[PDB]
Order: structure tokens, then sequence, then C-alpha cells
């Protein structure tokens, strides 16, 4: 699903 | 866009809880993982905490990570401060893939009481002007902790380049000691009216100023 | 477990460059992102850019795009930071420091390079310049400016009541550093009061009387 570094919870 | 905000100076007593804050400004701190990061002088940085409030191997369960979406911060907690504490604890989070950091906070261990900084300031020698430079220096002796936010003001426009402060440094009874310096030409000198040396220590601003 | 580990020390003359290297171990290269991040002497963290060491993307922070490249072999698992033309602005402990995944899983822990420093200095030994501090209490307040030299060795002795000596600052690969003495009020002017600065490395001995304005 996330495709971008970070980018979660 | 993402910077995140620390206040330079924490500090506690051994066996004391301290928590050092990082305040997320320009996007929601839940959006993205914290990480935390120790430095004790002399060596380099490792994590404490990283996805917001998990615990790397042989770091104790005395070092804890929190995150609260009504300030739009994440904090570290230590519990039980011990003199290995002493350290500059960075966050780091993501914006659009890229590292933020923040300014950093000095985890002071108290080891004696609080002392507020002595200031001087210094005009420039009239033997410097001749040569077409102007440097104003600021003493700052006798503090503790060693944190101190230095501003200049001259004419009241605050100064962004052209003043560098050195990394406070220990005396013989382990307080701190630091120094600023403002570099001007002789023709901005000789411009402007009225200098300020504003130190910034615990929260409180003592100020030295003076007139060419 | 994991280890990062980095080039030795570049002692390197202004417009130089250099490659500081960064090899892994423990881990599959490309399932996490390296990241650069500098540290100037008594300064904090400064972060400069990532590798995606899957997609090959290298990213630059607004201050360091132009003279800074990044580089990585996967067959050696080794990231690269390139620096062209050094200026004595770039003097720095420069961190290797692993980033996050760069697929769907956790254990995306900050471990950290042993740092590596990159010091840009003529090296060129320059006697310092020597000015007195007076002001513009019962206590009163003197001080000897000693401002742009190398290398790092001085030291300032006073004769007229307790002295104050801080720590040099490295501004443009020249030192500059501060001495203040506090005396009675009542003993300057009325007495002299001079400072004796010692550079060995250049052999230079000066003595600076400080006169009131
Ligand atoms: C080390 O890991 C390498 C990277 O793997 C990927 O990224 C990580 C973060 C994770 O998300 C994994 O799920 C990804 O696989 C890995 O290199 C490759 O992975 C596969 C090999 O299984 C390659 O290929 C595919 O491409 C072919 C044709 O090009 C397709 O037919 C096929 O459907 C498949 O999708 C990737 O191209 C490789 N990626 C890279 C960047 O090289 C490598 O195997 C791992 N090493 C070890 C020792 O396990
Ligand atoms: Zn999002
Ligand atoms: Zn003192
Ligand atoms: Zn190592
Ligand atoms: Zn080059």
């Amino acid at each position: 699903l996330p495709g971008q570094r970070g980018e979660r919870g | 866009n993402l910077t995140l905000i620390q206040s330079r100076s924490v500090s506690g007593s051994p066996g004391q809880t301290v928590s050092i804050s990082c305040t997320a400004n320009g996007a929601h701190i839940g959006d993205s993982y914290v990480q935390w990061f120790q430095q004790r002088p002399g060596s380099a940085p490792r994590s404490v905490i990283f996805e917001d409030d998990k615990r790397p191997s042989g770091v104790p369960d005395r070092l804890s990570g929190s995150t609260d979406f009504s300030s739009n911060s994440a904090s570290l907690t230590i519990s039980g401060l011990e003199s290995e504490d002493e350290a500059d604890y960075y966050c780091q989070s993501y914006y659009r893939g890229d590292w933020v950091l923040g300014g950093g906070t000095k985890l002071t261990v108290l080891g004696q009481p609080k002392s507020s900084p002595s200031v001087t300031l210094f005009p420039p020698s009239s033997e410097e002007l001749e040569t077409n430079k102007a440097t104003l220096v600021c003493t700052i002796t006798d503090f503790y902790p060693g944190v101190v936010t230095v501003d200049w003001k001259v004419d009241g426009t605050p100064v962004t380049q052209g003043m560098e402060t050195t990394q406070p440094s220990k005396q013989s009874n382990n307080k701190y000691m630091a120094s600023s310096y403002l570099t001007l030409t002789a023709r901005a000198w000789e411009r402007h009216s009225s200098y300020s040396c504003q130190v910034t220590h615990e929260g409180h601003t003592v100020e030295k100023s003076l007139s060419r | 477990q994991v280890h990062l580990e980095q080039s030795g020390s570049e002692l390197k003359k202004p417009g130089a460059s250099v490659t500081i290297s960064c090899k892994t171990s423990g881990y599959n290269f490309s399932h996490f992102a390296i990241n650069w991040v500098r540290q100037a002497p008594g300064q904090g963290l400064q972060w400069m850019g990532w590798i995606n060491t899957k997609t090959a993307n290298l990213t630059y922070a607004q201050t360091f795009t132009g003279r800074f490249v990044f580089s990585f072999d996967t067959s050696v698992s080794t990231a690269y930071l390139h620096i062209h033309g050094l200026k004595t602005e770039d003097t720095a402990m420069y961190y290797c420091v692993r980033g996050g995944s760069l697929g769907i899983f956790g254990g995306s822990v900050g471990y950290w390079g042993q740092g590596a420093l990159v010091s840009v200095s003529s090296a060129k030994t320059t006697p310092p310049s020597v000015y007195p501090l007076a002001p513009g209490g019962s206590s009163v307040t003197l001080g000897c400016l000693v401002k742009g030299y190398f290398p790092e060795s001085v030291t300032v002795t006073w004769n007229s009541s307790s002295v104050h000596t801080f720590p040099a600052l490295l501004q443009s690969g020249l030192y500059t550093m501060s001495s203040s003495v506090t005396v009675p009020s009542s003993t300057w002017p009325s007495q002299t009061v001079t400072c004796s600065v010692a550079h060995p490395a250049s052999s230079t001995t000066v003595d600076k009387k400080i006169e009131p304005r």
C-alpha cells in the first residue's frame, strides 16, 4: 500500500 | 511544509522524570513515524525510540516515546535519570519521504544548583576599526545548565548573519562559559547607534547594551 | 545485528574533493534508505539528503544541492558522499545513518556510522591580531580579543581578581578566542592592566595594555 518513505501511522 | 520544534534545554535531578517534547508544525504528527536520537558529548548518535514508541535492544524501558494528536507533538520521557542520560536528544520524522530534524534539546542531569549567566558586552577596539573591521564581544560566564541562546540586536533589527557563538565549555567549578562575536565593517559600525546582546538561560533573558 | 562503517578522516586543502564511503552489513542493503547527516563544530545535526537504494532515486536537502553528490554500489553494500571543491564552510563530522523501509516491514531503526571527520584548512601558520576589550559597580571587566590565528595553541596571562578564558571559535579555517579579567574598580584605570598572548606555533608573544576610552 504505502509507496513513500515514512508515510504510515 | 513540516518543521519539528524542540526547546534547547530540559533538566532534572537523579531519580526524577523529565520529558523532551517536539511539536510538529505544518503537518499532522501521526501522518508519519517519529524517531528519537541520543548523542552523548564526544560519541556518535544512536536511535533510542523508533516507530513512535519502540525501543531498540538494550535501551532500558525507562526511556519511553509517546505522541499527542491534540498538541500535534511527540515526546521522549526518561524516568529515574542517571548521569549517562546527560546528552543531546533529537526527534526525527518524514515529509515527502525526506527527514525533518528538531534543533535538539540538552537533557542536563543536575549535580549542582542552577546558575544564571554573568554577561559583559565589549565594543570594538579603535585599533581594530583602523583595519575596516569591528568585532563586538559578548562574554557569558558561570551558567548551569550549560545551554544558552544568544540574540544580537542593532537598532532593534535582529542579526541573522555575522554572529557566531562558541559551544558552552566547562570552568574549574563545572559551570559553563561561552562567547558570541558580532563582526561588522568599520563603515557598518559607524552607521548604527545601539547594539544589544540578549542571552536567554532557562527561559530568562539578560541583555547588555551600548551606544557608539 | 547491523553495522554501518565509514572511511577515515579527510584533512584536506580548500578546493580539493573527497569521497566518504559507508559499508553496511547484517541486512539486505536495498531494504532501507541511507541518509547523510553532518555536524559542524559545536552545532546540531544537519540533514543533507537520502539514497533510495531500491529505486536509485537521490534526494538532496535545499542547502546541499550542487557540490554534494550521493551514490551507492549494491554489489559491495556501500553508499558514498562525494564533496566537490571543498570550502572551510564544509568542515564537519559527516554521518552515514540507515533510514526507513523501502518495502512493507518495520525494524526501521536509525543505525549510525562512527562518523567521518572532514577538515578543509590551508594549515597556514598565522599569528593572531590582538586587540584590547575595555568598557564604554565595585568591579570592572577588561579583555583581550585574539583574532584570526592557526593552529589552536595560544595562552593568555594577565598582570594588574579572577580570570575567565573562553574556548576558541573556528571561522573560515582561522581561530578566534577571548580572555577577560575582573578586578576591583579602584585598581583600574588608576593602575595598569596588561594581557600577554603567547602563540608558540608562530613563536610570537604580544602584550596589549587596556586603556580607558
Ligand atoms: C535484496 O532485496 C532486493 C530488493 O527487493 C525489493 O525491495 C524490497 C524493499 C522489498 O519490497 C522486496 O519485496 C522487493 O523485492 C532484491 O532484489 C530484487 O527483487 C526481485 C527478485 O525477487 C527483483 O524482481 C522482479 O523483477 C523481475 C524482472 O525484472 C520480474 O519478472 C518479477 O516479477 C519480479 O518482480 C527486483 O527487481 C529486485 N530489486 C532490486 C532493487 O534489485 C534482492 O533479491 C534481495 N537480495 C537478497 C540476497 O535476498
Ligand atoms: Zn499521509
Ligand atoms: Zn567566574
Ligand atoms: Zn563501525
Ligand atoms: Zn567531484
